[PDB]
């Protein structure tokens, strides 16, 4: 069975230096020429790099060229990434892919590059009040920011609230900090009488908080 | 360097739809050297049709590519729920080897206006010396909706971010964010607030306002 396994990705500087490598199994891997293609969070696909089965030829996207190198050794079935002179942009999962034409890709290794150090996040409510109800139904919800890396798990009454609740993807601020925020729909007629707490659980700084969202008038 | 567009950006079917999705070449493709991925949430992208028409082993009738030179496209006869995905077209005939942008195929539903709320800046948030207002579109379909934000009745730009879920794998809604951002001292020089919602589900505008302080 065809295997690609990538290794050597996580939290790096920018003006650092990582290097990914990608041991292959179950194919004379000699034989195909391989890539490096990757994947910012949310975005397409960009395709970063490409080898020859001999090694010989050497291929690079504009946005990696001189910065990156490509390597091979056929003697130990792995592919290799040097990847200097490290920035934000190069933020991506990093996927090893057989041939011309992907027919097998790993599963990635996340690259972060970032100037931020590990930071828990701050929990703002967004408490429901007459601007927030529609009818018979009330919004609230929670800001969670200037946290660092991703990801933040919201969740509402300990696990007990999941009808109604959209958490919204992260965005990069300006700091290098992330923010989102998590909102839920009600009935209008259960605030003051059901309780709803926010809990934002952020295991890389290894913190946890809880917020009560309490209605206003 | 070989350019590819893909067209339509979003193509919103039903299941047993055709899906007909297009990839035009900034120049003549090498030997019809074109690739089909689709991609799913979570996942690395899967080899759909390699040299422009041939199915990968593994990959349903269903799908069927054709075209060359500057012109692909990739046929769904009869879409099945597990095909609502993203989908790729990829040169590997010279180097750079380039994608396309992607097309994403989406579950189409009936047109389902956003229910709109506004939440002021609390006074934690405002202690923090930030002003964050925020607009909230909850179950909303289509995914084209316009948010403007007025402050004392003067339209906003450059001064906002948005927000949006994916698509709710039980209703097939989105919802957004929009965050309008003003520094304390900023907030503090206005008074009224408003977030203006357009939508096809609307038959007028939305306003939610606020006066700061209230
Ligand atoms: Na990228
Ligand atoms: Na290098
Ligand atoms: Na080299
Ligand atoms: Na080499
Ligand atoms: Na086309």
């Amino acid at each position: 069975e065809v295997q690609l396994l990538e290794s050597g990705g996580g939290l790096v500087q920018p003006g650092g230096s990582l290097r990914l490598s990608c041991a292959a199994s179950g194919f004379t891997f000699s034989s195909y020429a391989m890539s490096w293609v990757r994947q910012a969070p949310g975005k397409g696909l960009e395709w970063v790099s490409a080898i020859s089965g001999s090694g010989g030829s050497t291929y690079y996207a504009d946005s990696v060229k001189g910065r990156f190198t490509i390597s091979r050794d056929n003697s130990k079935n792995t592919l290799y990434l040097q990847m200097n002179s490290l920035r934000a942009e190069d933020t991506a999962v990093y996927y090893c892919a057989k041939g011309s034409g992907f027919d097998y890709w790993g599963q990635g290794t996340l690259v972060t590059v970032s100037s931020a150090s590990t930071k828990g996040p701050s929990v703002f409510p967004l408490a429901p009040s007459s601007k927030s109800t529609s009818g018979g139904t009330a919004a609230l919800g929670c800001l969670v920011e200037d946290y660092f890396p991703e990801p933040v798990t919201v969740s509402w009454n300990s696990g007990a609230l999941t009808s109604g609740v959209h958490t919204f993807p992260a965005v990069l601020q300006s700091s290098g900090l992330y923010s989102l925020s998590s909102v839920v729909t009600v009935p209008s007629s259960s605030l003051g009488t059901q309780t709803y707490i926010c809990n934002v659980n952020h295991k890389p700084s290894n913190t946890k908080v809880d917020e009560k969202v309490e209605p206003k008038s | 360097e070989i350019v590819l567009t893909q067209s339509p950006g979003t193509l919103s079917l039903s299941p047993g739809e055709r899906a007909t999705l297009s990839c035009r070449a900034s120049q003549s493709v090498s030997s019809s050297y074109l690739a089909w991925y689709q991609q799913k949430p979570g996942q690395a992208p899967r080899l759909l049709i390699y040299g422009a028409s041939s199915r990968a082993t593994g990959i349903p009738d269903r799908f069927s590519g054709s075209g060359s030179g500057t012109d692909f496209t990739l046929t769904i006869s009869r879409l099945e729920p597990e095909d609502f995905a993203v989908y790729y077209c990829q040169q590997y005939g010279s180097s750079p080897l380039t994608f396309g942008q992607g097309t994403k195929v989406e579950i189409k539903r009936t047109v389902a206006a956003p229910s709109v709320f506004i939440f002021p800046p609390s006074d934690k948030k405002l202690k923090s010396g930030t002003a964050s207002v925020v607009c909230l579109l909850n179950n909303f379909y289509p995914r084209e909706a316009k948010v403007q934000w007025k402050v004392d009745n003067a339209l906003q730009s450059g001064n906002s971010q948005e927000s949006v879920t994916e698509q709710d794998s039980k209703d097939s809604t989105y919802s957004l964010s929009s965050t309008l951002t003003l520094s304390k001292a900023d907030y503090e020089k206005h008074k009224v607030y408003a977030c203006e919602v357009t939508h096809q589900g609307l038959s007028s505008p939305v306003t939610k306002s606020f006066n700061r302080g209230e």
